């Protein structure tokens, strides 16, 4: 590693690089699936020098070597939690991530490993999945709806079948991720659709996602586009599991779509009290509803659709019913 | 009536609603614009308490009040001192982004203000803390026993050390 | 033959003057001589001695005198020799001896500050022992779970604890046989704490974890006070009453091991201050 680092190795020393490359391949194939059996520090070293050779000496090693080694450590990543120690998994993944992030990799080899990124997102261990989330994130930020539809889908799944720490991270990076790879109308059914559902363990994490996606629309010349979508999905919000959950999701939906400075800034409060149906909760729900209605509704005749939808499930003591009483006058 | 009053006077009625409903059912058988001032009052309901369930959210709520009002908000008593660590943690997170944190600057000037405040209550002369027999001086050790033995004071120390 | 004895007394003399790297080298030489003699037991003993000498070298360089210039150099040689010895043992049978060598390597790695590799080697030893010595395999898996908790691999630790509980129930029975009862108690408490910490969603919630959580909402083999405190802890974490977890954490401190005390502290910490938010 020292010798080939920056020394302008003379073209006579082109008889050394193949020897290292031959040793690299001849000693990685016999361990590429049983890494745990063999020495950790050793295999770490071949990966380190192999990654440097591709990044810095692409012509000196044949394109087969660059290809043969990406698949070589691809099977290392595709191993189980026992067949590949977490040390080796993260080293190869970050090493591959650097190799793609540096344009020295060939086009055939670059697209050879972007496929490997999506496979390793779905693993049990949060850190192996979160690390593989990074590799896929760079693999798709380097290339730039035909395929990005799949990638955003496997992001919403991790929020659904992931631990709260794992899911909170994905929920935090979604608002920028959606703002980058899709136009707002292309991905807008999913964000509301994944927000409220029965297969959503953390709708409180998705509450911020709809908020940031709405706010990044309200302040970027789409203050009326969000008005169409809240009206469109209000009927969907009307039918949602328990009544308290339905109002809570509805209350935080108006918060996410409210342009008032002091209403758009109380989202953590409603997220904090989740599933509560106290007097303050309905009072907050009515207040945010009318402030979306009275202040920033579309027009005078569009209120009929708003008045029609919420009247459907009006009950004697329902929070919806109290909203009519305030909204009527 | 006393049983009903006691349940409502405490959190047990909220914790056990079914029992309270049954007791009350037995009892009857016997025969505004959302302005800045509204926001401040709302966060005042959540950030002036002793609840530690939601501090990450409480930090964000206090993060949005005007910078000029931040100092009087935290300096004022009945403010959850457990929020100071989230307040500094969140305020630093946007300093690391390059911005100027009104929250972090207003929070660190509160932490040091309280740290200095609780030092004034310490004895003027400090003796080596002897775990075995802290009783050779009389006034000094008695000055710590009623200091470290105060729930309002002892609880305030780790919640300020954080 | 005679060369092996010569290398043996060379290694003995070198260890007498405590130049133990060369003693381990001589042990490797006598192991090679045993290879030439096709004597499997003697070669395994020689490789074990060489590995032990290298491990003592690394311990001195890292534990006795903490040398920052040490980069785990004799540890690599120790691991290579131990792997060769394990391979020889397995090729001549005796999986118990190979599992013992793997346990030795895992203990060495755990003391040297590499919990992940230690847990991996502990799991390998348990797998080697499981078909014949289920209790030894359970102990090795317990060491692996402790190492994984050291490496902050909480989900891996939960998986290992669940595997140990399954193995103890299916091997130590219905009531446990005492030697498996303590293993089951440790499994139960550690799994409950890890499930309160991780809080798996319904997708990740395996039937075993769901059943265990159901049990805490009667006491199989846990002491009644500990079982009641664990039930209170589960209810509090499902209720988000931080004062309750604080009081319990104070109360259950003497009844839990240091590992379980750490797990309960992690549960409390993730309750007040959730991780993953970035702040």
């Amino acid at each position: 590693l020292y010798v080939l680092e920056c020394d302008l190795l003379d073209d006579t020393a082109k008889q050394l690089i193949p020897v290292i490359s031959d040793y690299l391949l001849s000693n990685l194939k016999g361990i590429a699936h049983c890494v745990n059996i063999h020495s950790q520090q050793h295999v770490l070293v071949m990966c380190a020098t192999a990654f440097y050779l591709i990044e810095n000496y692409p012509l000196d090693v044949g394109p087969e070597f660059s290809a043969s080694i990406i698949q070589m450590c691809g099977v290392m990543l595709s191993g189980s939690e026992e067949s590949t120690p977490s040390i080796i998994y993260h080293c190869a993944l970050r090493g591959l991530e650097r190799l793609l992030l540096s344009e020295q990799l060939s086009r055939l080899d670059a697209e050879s490993l972007v496929k490997l990124s999506v496979d390793r997102v779905n693993v049990h261990s949060p850190h192996r999945a979160m690390a593989a989330l990074g590799l896929m994130l760079t693999c798709m930020y380097t290339g730039k709806v035909i395929v990005a539809m799949e990638r955003v889908s496997v992001l919403f799944d991790r929020i659904r079948k992931g631990f709260p720490c794992e899911a909170r991270v994905v929920a935090r990076i979604l608002p920028q991720f959606l703002d980058d790879f899709f136009p707002p109308q292309d991905i807008m059914n999913k964000v509301i659709g994944e927000f409220l559902s029965n297969q959503q363990p953390y709708p409180q994490f998705m509450a911020t996602v709809v908020y940031k996606v709405f706010q990044t629309l309200h302040s970027t010349g789409q203050s009326s586009m969000v008005r169409d979508w809240v009206m469109l999905s209000l009927s969907n919000f009307t039918q949602r599991a328990p009544v308290a959950m339905a109002t809570w999701s509805l209350s935080c939906f108006f918060v996410s779509a409210s342009t008032s400075p002091w209403v758009a800034a109380i989202l953590p409060h409603v997220i904090s009290r989740m599933g509560k149906l106290e007097q303050v909760d309905v009072n907050l729900f009515c207040l945010v509803a009318t402030d979306f209605y009275r202040h920033q509704i579309e027009e005078e005749l569009d209120r009929r659709a708003f008045q029609s939808v919420l009247e459907v499930v009006a009950a004697p003591g329902s929070p919806y019913h109290r909203l009519l009483t305030c909204l009527r006058n | 009536n006393r049983i009903q009053e006691y349940l409502q006077s405490s959190g047990l009625a909220q914790r056990h609603q079914r029992l309270y409903s049954l007791l009350d059912r037995f009892r009857l058988s016997t025969m505004v614009s959302p302005d800045k001032d509204w926001y401040v009052h709302l966060v005042k309901s959540q950030c002036w308490t002793r609840s530690d369930s939601a501090l990450l959210e409480g930090a964000e709520l206090v993060n949005r009040i005007p910078a000029e009002d931040m100092n009087a908000f935290m300096m004022n008593s009945e403010f959850n001192l457990s929020l100071l660590a989230p307040c500094l943690s969140l305020g630093m997170s946007e300093i690391s982004g390059g911005q100027k944190s009104a929250l972090f600057e207003a929070a660190r000037e509160v932490t040091l203000a309280r740290v200095s405040g609780t030092v004034q209550q310490l004895p003027a002369v400090h003796h080596v803390f002897q775990p075995e027999l802290p009783a050779e001086p009389a006034a000094y050790w008695s000055k710590l026993n009623d200091l470290f033995g105060d729930a309002a004071l002892y609880q305030s120390l780790p919640t300020l050390a954080r | 033959a005679e060369a092996g004895e010569q290398f043996g007394q060379l290694g003995r003399e070198l260890r007498a003057q405590e130049c133990l790297p060369y003693a381990a080298w001589c042990q490797l030489a006598v192991a090679r001589c045993q290879q030439a003699l096709f004597h499997g037991p003697g070669e395994a003993l020689a490789l074990t001695e060489a590995a032990r000498l290298f491990l003592r070298q690394e311990r001195d360089a890292r534990q006795r005198l903490v040398c920052p210039a040490a980069y785990g150099e004799p540890l690599q040689a120790a691991a290579s020799a131990l792997g060769a010895a394990v391979r020889l043992h397995l090729e001549l049978g005796q999986p118990a001896a190979a599992a013992a060598l793997c346990l030795e390597l895992a203990a060495a790695l755990r003391d040297l500050g590499q919990p992940a590799a230690a847990a991996g080697h502990f799991q390998r030893a348990a797998q080697l022992q499981l078909p014949q010595l289920p209790l030894a395999a359970l102990q090795a898996l317990g060491e692996a779970a402790s190492c994984q908790l050291l490496a902050r691999d909480y989900t891996g630790a939960l998986a290992v604890f669940t595997r140990m509980q399954r193995l103890a129930r299916e091997h130590g029975s219905p009531a446990a046989l005492g030697a498996f009862s303590d293993v089951l108690v440790r499994c139960e408490v550690s799994r409950v704490l890890l499930l309160l910490l991780l809080q798996p969603p319904p997708a990740k919630l395996l039937p075993e974890h769901a059943q265990t959580l159901e049990k805490y909402s009667s006491s199989g083999q846990l002491p009644e006070e500990l079982f009641l405190l664990l039930q209170s802890l589960v209810m509090a974490t499902h209720e988000k009453d931080t004062e309750a977890i604080k009081s319990l954490q104070v109360e259950m401190w003497p009844l839990l091991t240091a590992e379980q005390n750490h797990l309960l502290h992690l549960v409390l910490q993730e309750t007040i201050s959730p991780s993953g938010q970035g702040v």
